RNA sequence: AAGUGUCUAAGGGCGCAUGGUGGAUGCCUUGGCAUCGAGAGCCGAUGAAGGACGUGGGAGGCUGCGAUAUGCCUCGG
RNA sequence: GAAAAGUACCCCGGGAGGGGAGUGAAAGAGUACCUGAAACCGUGUGCCUACAAUCCGUCAGAGCCUCCUUUUCCUCUCCG
RNA sequence: GGGAUGAGCUGUGGGUAGGGGUGAAAGGCCAAUCAAACUCCGUGAUAGCUGGUUCUCCCCGAAAUGCAUUUAGGUGCAGC
RNA sequence: GGGUGGGGGAGUGAGAAUGCAGGCAUGAGUAGCGACAAGGCAAGUGAGAACCUUGCCCGCCGAAAGACCAAGGGUUCCUGGGCCAGGCCAGUCCGCCCAGGGUGAGUCGGGACCUAAGGCGAGGCCGACAGGCGUAGUCGAUGGACAACGGGUUGAUAUUC
RNA sequence: ACACGGGUUCAAUAGGUCAGACCUGGAAGCUCAGUAAUGGGUGUAGGGAACUGGUGCUAACCGGCCGAAAACUU
């Protein structure tokens, strides 16, 4: 991931970090996860990233997962099946959905997707 | 600063009038049920499902 | 002329500039059409506007015996209401005042093919 | 340092507080005058 | 070729028609103010005036009343 | 409202709110209620307005729409 | 930033009251306006000062000078 | 309920007083939405969910942003419903509205004990009256004796059951 | 904000993925030395954001709108 230009997400940074860390972990819980458009537009190269490396599959790629999700067992999950699941796809491994704007802020959602 | 004066129910009108509210739909999509009028926005959510209404 | 049904929200507490920017989106445009053009609008003053045009497509269907698939709607009204003047308190003891500002919307919708 | 009014049921009562009203003349007048114009009085 | 010729309405103004807001005007009144007339002209240690607390089948308020507590007894109508 | 006869019943609504029904002499009296002013806020409609300053009117004034109409007129005038 | 075992801070309860209190004094504080608090009363104080004074028309129609004045932005008399 | 004719009588006429009260405009759908602690993700309920509930992350306080008492408040406590008002938005929730329930002491803390400063003050001296000051005395804790601890319990009470 | 420019499956427009330019500076693991701190090997490692070029995997989605017809003269 390049960085964004712009106020990061949530609040500075750090908390930019957690949220995509978080992010990432329930989206390699469940696959299909709905945030806010701009929360998905910043998670989808940084998921993807995670996911190159579950493809992978080796100790120095799950020691540099875990770098991110500190979750030890989404990341079992993540280079046991998600990786796995990508043994074609170079690239593209998730998928943007446009869902209807978030009452009480007009909040532009978007689910985001393992592509399968 | 304060306004100076009052405005001349004109100009107040004129720039009441320049807010408006903008527009898109996508008519005639087929997903469960009759065809509802989605907007071009979200039409990918309107066939796959993951649309309320 | 024309077989024309009638509806009006009373007192909805949606304040009449806001529930005008979203009226002036279904002006004259059929009854469906502008159902359909409710539900997707943000402009969340859709929620009355669309609750009674779609009340009054009821109506002329219920009441005054037609269908709906060539209704359109001939007049949309947002009426003033009654203002609560609430009291909100500020900076250095001075206290302003918050109007409550709530609408009548107002439809009547026709039959002409 | 940043003080306005202390509520107290203590010194409310002991100064304006009817037994002590009434414990002069010029608070017995008061009393009066408060009964006069048809209060709840103190 | 040269010349003429309005149409437009994002929106404004004006006038009419149709509404809403608000609560003026009219017309009142279970309310006052001002007098006139006839009284009465003090109450309280036999506990006053004024109240708190309660009292009703059920919430409170006003009113009545006071642990006998919207009441008790006699005389009358 | 004289009287509560305060809108039973269906219809849209999650409710408020309304539509039709019905009460009432009147709903152009709906528990936001006698009559309902003006400011104020809209909807529509005739005119005008996007080369143009002008206490925002006044006078002169073309045109455009208006209802009203005399007739060339149609002699279907035995009906406009 | 100054003080921080002290001429320290703070709690409770209490006392001192308006020409008075208290004041390591500034005319500072005395319940968010203290060179005399606040409230009710005299009271509708009072101002030679400022503002305001509401419907129509018909006729007439000035003055801003003189003199005096604790008077000179008021007034009395005259003049008009 | 008013005409009009002759009369009587006026709180008789408003466009101004930075006039008074009510309503309603312009600014203007503009500022703001009350700390530089940080949120989300799945599920639920629901008409409707960023804010409500369950979870799991993640983060902030931790000489306080935790746990208690004193005053102060005065039912804000708990259960049930509600979402026509408020909550700087929305709310299905709420310290909101409505009903109903809830506070158990020989030992806790006060009065049935004591008193300091100080208040009142029989008689009393002084004052013109008003009143002032006060003796004996009686109040007055912020202090001095004084007898309960460990645990369990509920929707809400605990050295109280 | 709007605008402006690029692109929309005949696509290299963003993303991902690959090979680069660069930035850092020598990964992890395993191994060997060392009393150990730590140091050598595997090994310009490894990590990586914008820059370049590939590559049809993801998103550009079987679209909605608004749009001409002139009254005529020397």
């Amino acid at each position: 991931p390049k960085p964004t230009k712009g106020p990061r997400l949530g609040g500075s940074s750090s908390h930019q970090k957690a949220i995509l860390a978080n992010l990432a972990t329930s989206l390699f819980e469940h696959g299909r996860i709905t945030t806010t458009e701009p929360k998905a537009r910043a998670l989808r190269p940084y998921a993807e990233k995670l996911i190159t490396h579950a493809k992978k599959g080796a100790l120095h790629n799950r020691r540099e997962v875990l770098k991110k999700l500190r979750d030890k067992d989404v990341v079992h999950t993540l280079f046991a099946e998600i990786g796995p699941f990508f043994a074609d796809r170079d690239g593209g491994y998730t998928r943007i959905i446009k869902i209807e704007a978030r009452k009480g802020d007009n909040a532009p959602m978007a689910v985001i997707e393992l592509v399968r | 600063a304060v306004p100076k004066r009052r405005k001349s129910r004109s100009n107040t009108r004129s720039r009441r009038s320049q807010w408006k509210a903008a527009k898109t739909e996508l008519v005639g999509v087929t997903v469960a049920g009759h065809a509802h009028k989605v907007p071009r926005r979200l039409l990918k959510a309107a066939r796959l499902g993951l649309i309320d209404f | 002329e024309y077989p024309s049904a009638v509806a009006k929200a009373r007192f909805v507490r949606v304040s009449p500039r806001k529930a005008r920017r979203v009226i002036d989106l279904v002006r004259g445009r059929s009854v469906s059409d502008a159902l359909d053009i409710l539900r997707w609008a943000p402009q969340a003053a859709s929620g009355p506007v669309a609750k009674v045009i779609a009340s009054a497509a009821a109506n002329a269907q219920n009441n005054g015996g037609l269908d709906p698939a060539t209704l359109v709607v001939a007049t949309v009204y947002a009426d003033q209401g009654p203002t609560a003047k609430r009291i909100r308190p500020r900076a250095q003891g001075r206290a302003f005042r918050i109007r409550r500002r709530t609408s009548h919307i107002t439809v009547v919708v026709e039959s002409r093919p | 340092g940043k003080r306005t009014f202390q509520p107290n049921n203590r010194r409310r009562a002991r100064v304006h507080g009817f037994r002590l009203r009434m414990r002069t003349r010029a608070g017995r007048s008061i009393v009066s005058s408060r009964r006069r114009k048809g209060r709840r009085t103190l």
